[PDB]
């Protein structure tokens, strides 16, 4: 019942960069602790606080610095961004017992540069009558291409609404280029479904891209379009 | 770091157990806690064992606890696909908030799902907009093949990847191949089965 | 809120000229803890006095016992000093045979 | 015939790191054990100090006392960060804990911690409490150590059972310590300002009895001062009388002590 809320969920940054993540709790809960956890390391405190105006160095502060402006939110403030920060951040709330309840945590990349930020193209690919004929399913394949970096959450809409059952996303993105310094990604997913339900044209299916990139606020001397954080999608409808 | 995991990382297939283990030298300990987390996601409290030899269970999973050996194992029985997971124990050395958490840093699960009936094929799927675009599909195949990359580095193929259409309580490998190329001359760099229906 | 420790100066046996005996310095009713207890013979500090474990009364006050060896003469004189937080100058009470 | 049995912790907290604790154990008014900052292990300042316990219960009973001094040390800390910033550096926190022992079977445990030299905080039932006069800023900390479960069930079986058991066995292994009888020597000795004075030391046990007369009349102008200890575990005591000078003869200094065993000490001027 006890839930905590993180944002943002997911942030690219550049070095020497500000950045703030904040922490929001409804539960009255006195205690607030911030982690990190790294591949090869359990979750690890940077900061905590036991109320409202207090804040109390972890097990490895460095870099950062905490902010409890009220009961319900907490901060971890990244003044000089550095790469060495590119994590997952967990923050987690309790009261005087022994629990701590955590939030679903936030995916932190600190690159050197922003030069080569790239939001994807998407392309949706439809189902084949191949295979409507020989399985009685229908596979619509979604394609993101193109992107940096390799910050997405790709997800399948039926009719305005996400649908998780039938679906499968690649682990991870591959390079399009694995030769050169900086390669652009590409990610598919498969949506399933039988054939009637895609047969049925009053069913609206929509693959989404959520790219995660520059904010308002940075700074972008480069002759394209600003990469900003935006949603990318492509869409189509069953038929007969 | 006080809290250590064993194994680090394990395969099994769909309906087996396993162990898995915590070792620790948090002192105190007053209570140990094991998580599951899915890839990319948070961290869910499976289980907390309190007592000096404690046992649990939920649902599939149930849990011991010696505090003398300071020795945990999680059991996870029947093991399904959605245990595919990082399974985390932690130690708390105090009864209340004045603790602090030891985390161990986990294990690696992997349940290879069961494929009922397999019927491996190739399909070419056209773009919604431009239909000149178009992506191959190797679908309907065992958990036994193992699709390769491909030598034309102008190719691009993912690793394989299982849904789980849960209503019709079916799962299905599939495998996507793209490039700018015959959906025939694909795969060519896997073992794929002879079997493997190309249609016309 | 500190509170100023009394000294007691005391010998163990009946003290006689010319013979080993003991001198014991009771300070009690200090707060807090953190003291600094010198014996002394002729204004020079004695060397390897031994102290009690420091304790508390009910009354949740401090009180710890220093003792030493010391052969008592017509000349010689023998104080206890006490350095605690709560006095500005070091208190020195002196043994008084009588 | 009653005797009490007190641990007694000394704490001092002088900054955010730097700390020390201190403990020693008195039953009555000898001390049975010693535990410095700087050791590891509890000490026995007496042969008899283990009790009846075997090897490995006294193992046990340490080892649940060493995590305790390391866990208290963080818990404090961790306190004053919580309270931040209405307590400060520097604190002296002590505690008073053991058991009162009356004859058939009977006794009464006890758990009481003092916060800069004033008394805040028991244990009572199967809890912490704050007692009349404490701060209210205390509900926080007393609110927290009372969520730790393990903590309560441990201190409950160190008051209800080890207690009183352990001491049980104290009285029997230091019996002939307990009831040994040390004779007084006493000597007289005049400060003029005149006032006379009747010093007592080397007895054991406490109890004593000294008053100024003559002949065969008490003086009530007799004024007993405190207890004082002998490094030996003995006592001293004097008791003094102001007196107009030129009337000293027919003064003496009566002692009664049951180490005597009914000749009293007699000492004229
Ligand atoms: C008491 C006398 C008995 C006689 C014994 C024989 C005497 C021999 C001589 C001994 C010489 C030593 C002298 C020392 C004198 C001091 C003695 C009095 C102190 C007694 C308190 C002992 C507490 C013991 C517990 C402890 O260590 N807690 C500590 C560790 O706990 C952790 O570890 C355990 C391991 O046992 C528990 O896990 C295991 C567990 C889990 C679940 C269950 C069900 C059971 C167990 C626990 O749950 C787990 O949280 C815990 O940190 C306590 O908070 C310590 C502090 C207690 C003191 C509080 C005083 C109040 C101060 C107010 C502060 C106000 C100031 C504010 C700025
Ligand atoms: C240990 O002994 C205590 C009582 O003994 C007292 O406290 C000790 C710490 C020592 O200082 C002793 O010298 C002293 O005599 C037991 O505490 C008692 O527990 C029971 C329940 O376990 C309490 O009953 C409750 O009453 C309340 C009403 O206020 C109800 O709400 C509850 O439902 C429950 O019935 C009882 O009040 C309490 N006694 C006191 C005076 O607080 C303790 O159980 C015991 N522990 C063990 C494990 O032996
Ligand atoms: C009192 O004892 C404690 C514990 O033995 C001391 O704390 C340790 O100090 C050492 C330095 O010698 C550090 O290496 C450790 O990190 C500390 N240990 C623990 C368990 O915290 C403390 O310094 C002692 N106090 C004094 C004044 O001597
Ligand atoms: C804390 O207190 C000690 C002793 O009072 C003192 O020497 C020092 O200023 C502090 N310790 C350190 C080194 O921070
Ligand atoms: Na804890
Ligand atoms: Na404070």
């Amino acid at each position: 019942e006890a839930a905590v809320t993180q944002s943002p969920r997911n942030k690219v940054a550049v070095t020497g960069g500000k950045v703030t993540l904040s922490c929001n709790q409804t539960n009255n809960h006195n205690n607030m602790y911030w982690y990190r956890q790294d591949t090869g390391h359990g979750l690890r405190l940077i900061h905590y606080s036991y109320g409202a105006g207090s804040t109390e160095k972890g097990d490895i502060p460095d870099g950062y610095k905490a902010s409890r402006p009220s009961q319900e939110n907490f901060s971890l403030i990244l003044e000089l961004a550095t790469p060495s920060q590119t994590s997952v951040y967990f923050c987690a709330s309790g009261d005087e017992g022994y629990t701590q309840y955590f939030g679903p945590g936030t995916r932190l990349l600190v690159l050197e540069d922003l030069r080569n930020v790239t939001p994807p193209k998407v392309s949706l690919f439809e189902p084949s009558k191949a295979e409507i004929s020989h399985t009685q399913k229908a596979t619509l394949v979604c394609l993101a291409t193109g992107f940096y970096p390799d910050h997405v959450e790709l997800s399948w809409w039926v009719n305005g609404k996400e649908v998780h059952s039938g679906v499968c996303t690649d682990p991870q993105p591959l390079k399009e280029q694995p030769a050169l310094n900086d390669s652009r990604y590409s990610l598919s997913s498969r949506l399933r479904v039988s054939a009637t339900f895609w047969q049925n044209p009053r069913n609206h299916f929509r693959c989404q891209v959520q790219f995660y990139g520059l904010s308002e606020n940075d700074e972008w001397t480069q002759d394209r379009a600003k990469p900003v954080t935006q949603i990318v999608s492509a869409e189509a409808w069953g038929r007969a | 770091t006080q809290v250590e995991q064993s194994p680090q990382s394990l395969v099994v297939r769909q309906g087996e157990n396993c162990v898995l283990q915590c070792n620790y030298s948090v002192t105190p300990d007053n209570h140990l806690r094991w998580f599951k987390q899915d890839t990319g996601k948070g961290l869910v409290s499976l289980t907390v064992l309190v007592d000096q030899k404690d046992k649990t269970s939920n649902g599939r999973y149930s849990a011991t606890l010696d505090k003398d050996a300071k020795h945990s194992t999680l059991h996870i029985t029947a093991t399904l696909l959605d245990d595919t997971a990082t399974y985390i124990c932690v130690v708390g050395d105090r009864g209340s908030a004045l603790g602090r958490l030891h985390f161990g840093a986990g294990t690696q699960l992997i349940v290879i799902p069961d494929i009922q009936n397999p019927d491996p094929a190739v399909y070419q799927l056209r773009d919604s907009k431009s239909s000149d675009k178009s992506v191959c599909l190797f679908t309907d195949f065992d958990s036994q093949t193992n699709v390769s990359q491909s030598k034309d580095s102008d190719v691009y193929i993912t690793d394989k990847c299982v849904l789980d259409m849960r209503s019709m309580d079916f799962k299905s490998n599939s495998a996507v191949a793209w490039s700018n190329f015959a959906c025939a001359n694909a795969f060519n760099n896997s073992i794929i089965p002879e079997d493997t229906f190309f249609p016309s | 809120i500190q509170k100023t420790p009394q000294i007691q100066v005391y010998s163990r046996h009946p003290p006689e000229n010319g013979k080993p005996n003991i001198l014991n310095c009771y300070v009690t009713q200090f707060h807090p803890p953190h003291i600094e207890i010198q014996m002394l013979k002729n204004g020079k500090k004695i060397p390897k006095v031994e102290m009690s474990d420091m304790s508390f009364s009910k009354d949740w006050s401090f009180y710890i016992l220093a003792h030493t060896e010391f052969t008592p003469t017509e000349t010689d004189t023998y104080a206890c000093r006490v350095k605690h937080a709560s006095m500005a100058e070091p208190k020195t009470v002196y043994w008084d045979r009588d | 015939k009653n005797y009490t049995f007190r641990c007694l912790q000394m704490s001092s907290f002088a900054n955010r790191s730097w700390s020390r604790t201190d403990s020693v154990v008195w039953l009555g008014d000898l001390q049975t054990h010693r535990w410095s900052n700087d050791s590891a292990t509890i000490s026995f300042t007496k042969p008899w100090s283990q009790g009846k316990l075997s090897n490995q219960q006294w193992e046990k009973l340490q080892h649940m006392f060493q995590v305790y001094r390391v866990s208290f040390t963080r818990d404090i800390q961790e306190l004053v960060k919580m309270m931040s910033p209405k307590e400060d550096y520097p604190i002296e926190i002590q505690l008073s804990a053991g058991c009162e022992m009356y004859p058939g079977n009977a006794s009464e445990s006890f758990l009481h911690v003092a916060f800069q030299g004033k008394y805040v905080v028991r244990f009572w039932g199967t809890s912490w409490q704050t007692v009349p006069g404490a701060p209210s800023w205390l509900d926080l900390p007393i609110k927290v150590l009372n969520a730790d479960q393990g903590t309560s069930a441990t201190v409950q079986m160190l008051l209800n059972d080890t207690c009183p058991l352990f001491v049980r066995g104290l009285l029997e292994a230091g019996k002939s310590d307990l009831e040994k009888q040390e004779k007084p020597v006493a000597w007289l000795s005049s400060v003029p300002s005149r006032q006379l004075v009747c010093h007592v030391s080397g007895f054991y046990p406490k109890p004593v009895w000294v008053m100024w007369m003559r002949g065969d009349q008490e003086q009530q102008g007799t004024h007993r001062g405190d207890f004082l200890p002998n490094a030996d575990e003995t006592w001293y005591l004097q008791a003094t009388l102001d007196v107009e000078a030129g009337e000293e003869a027919g003064l003496a200094c009566r002692v009664k002590h049951s180490s005597l065993g009914g000749q009293d000490i007699i000492l004229y001027w």
